[PDB]
Formats: structure tokens, C-alpha cells, sequence
């Protein structure tokens, strides 16, 4: 969770730039851990 | 009697010593040297989008 | 082993002659009739 | 690494190594061209239980 979590964490202090955009969500089933931008987190801060 | 062996030439060739970076494919990776993967456990990307 | 051994030795002469040249893709190539020019009256049939 | 055969001693090498799907969605596709051979001969051999 976490150890997956942190590296969101880790996204959250950035520098890697994201070039090309579509939907996440189609691609669910090749990523290792998924997280879901809801417009908040309690968790985040 | 005269009657005698002639090695008449060698030939050779030489590896061609392809450079990975002298190569098309190269961005298509950024290639990354990082000589500290031996002592490492694990690594993770995070991906804000 | 970088080695010099097979042949560099003399740059030997040029001279100019009538003859045939295209470009089949970069590999650029002769042309020759062998015919009319040494086999012309020689009974010997062209290979 | 060192493996000493009864035949000679051997070096071998290796090396750790990391690469990353970083595309977020779908990176490179491929396609068929041609054909090329018919591998299989397409049939007449009963099964046999």
C-alpha cells in the first residue's frame, strides 16, 4: 500500500514529465499500483 | 627435385564494434548509468497526472 | 589486434579506357558485351 | 565469476540491469506485413485416439 504509496508521495515532490495523455483507467490492468485523483485525499496530506 | 608449399596471403577481419548510442534506436531509452544496482533492494516510480 | 598484415605497398599506375558505368543502387557497376568484342569471328561460341 | 573446468578456466560476466514501462498508456505498437512461409502443411492426418 504505502511502499506503493510513497512513490505518490514521491510523485507529490515531482520532476517527470508526462508527454503523451489518455485515459488511465484503460490502461488498469498494466500499471503495478493505481491511485485515484477524486478532487481530495485525506490521506495525502 | 625442386617442389615446395606457398602460402600465398592471409586475410582477416575485424569485429565491428557496433556503439549502442551510434545506433537509431536510441531514443527510445533514456539509458541511465547507475552504478549502485548491486547493493539496491528496489526502486518505484510515482506518476502524478 | 589492429594489426597492419594484409597489404599496403605500392599505389600502382592509372590509365584511362573506354568502357561502361550505372548505378544500380548505391553499388555502382561495370557493363560488358563479351561478343562483339573478342568473340566476334573466333568459331568459339559465347558461354 | 570463476568456474576452473578440468578442461580450462573460465570468466564470465554479468551485469544488473532495470528498464520501466514509463509510457502511461500504450507505447509502440506493431503489425503484420507478409507472410512469408506456410509453416504447416494444412491437413490430412486423421487423429489417432
Amino acid at each position: 500500500r504505502d511502499p506503493p504509496g510513497y512513490r505518490y508521495a514521491a510523485a507529490i515532490l515531482p520532476t517527470g514529465s508526462i508527454l503523451s495523455t489518455i485515459e488511465v483507467a484503460s490502461h488498469r490492468r498494466l500499471f503495478d499500483f493505481f491511485a485515484a485523483v477524486r478532487s481530495d485525499e485525506n490521506s495525502l496530506y | 627435385d625442386v617442389e615446395f608449399d606457398a602460402l600465398l596471403g592471409s586475410y582477416c577481419n575485424t569485429l565491428s564494434l557496433v556503439r549502442f548510442l551510434e545506433l537509431g534506436l536510441s531514443v527510445a531509452c533514456v539509458c541511465t548509468k547507475f552504478p549502485e544496482l548491486a547493493y539496491m533492494n528496489e526502486g518505484r516510480v510515482q506518476f502524478e497526472v | 589486434n589492429r594489426e597492419t598484415l594484409d597489404e599496403l605497398e605500392s599505389a600502382p599506375q592509372t590509365t584511362r579506357v573506354r568502357a561502361d558505368l550505372v548505378a544500380i543502387g548505391d553499388r555502382l557497376v561495370f557493363l560488358e558485351a563479351l561478343e562483339r568484342r573478342i568473340y566476334a569471328a573466333t568459331n568459339v561460341p559465347y558461354p | 565469476a570463476r568456474h576452473e573446468t578440468g578442461g580450462g578456466v573460465n570468466f564470465t560476466l554479468t551485469q544488473p540491469r532495470g528498464n520501466v514501462d514509463l509510457g502511461v498508456g500504450y507505447t509502440a505498437v506493431a503489425a503484420t506485413g507478409t507472410v512469408r512461409n506456410p509453416v504447416t502443411d494444412m491437413g490430412n492426418l486423421p487423429q489417432n485416439f
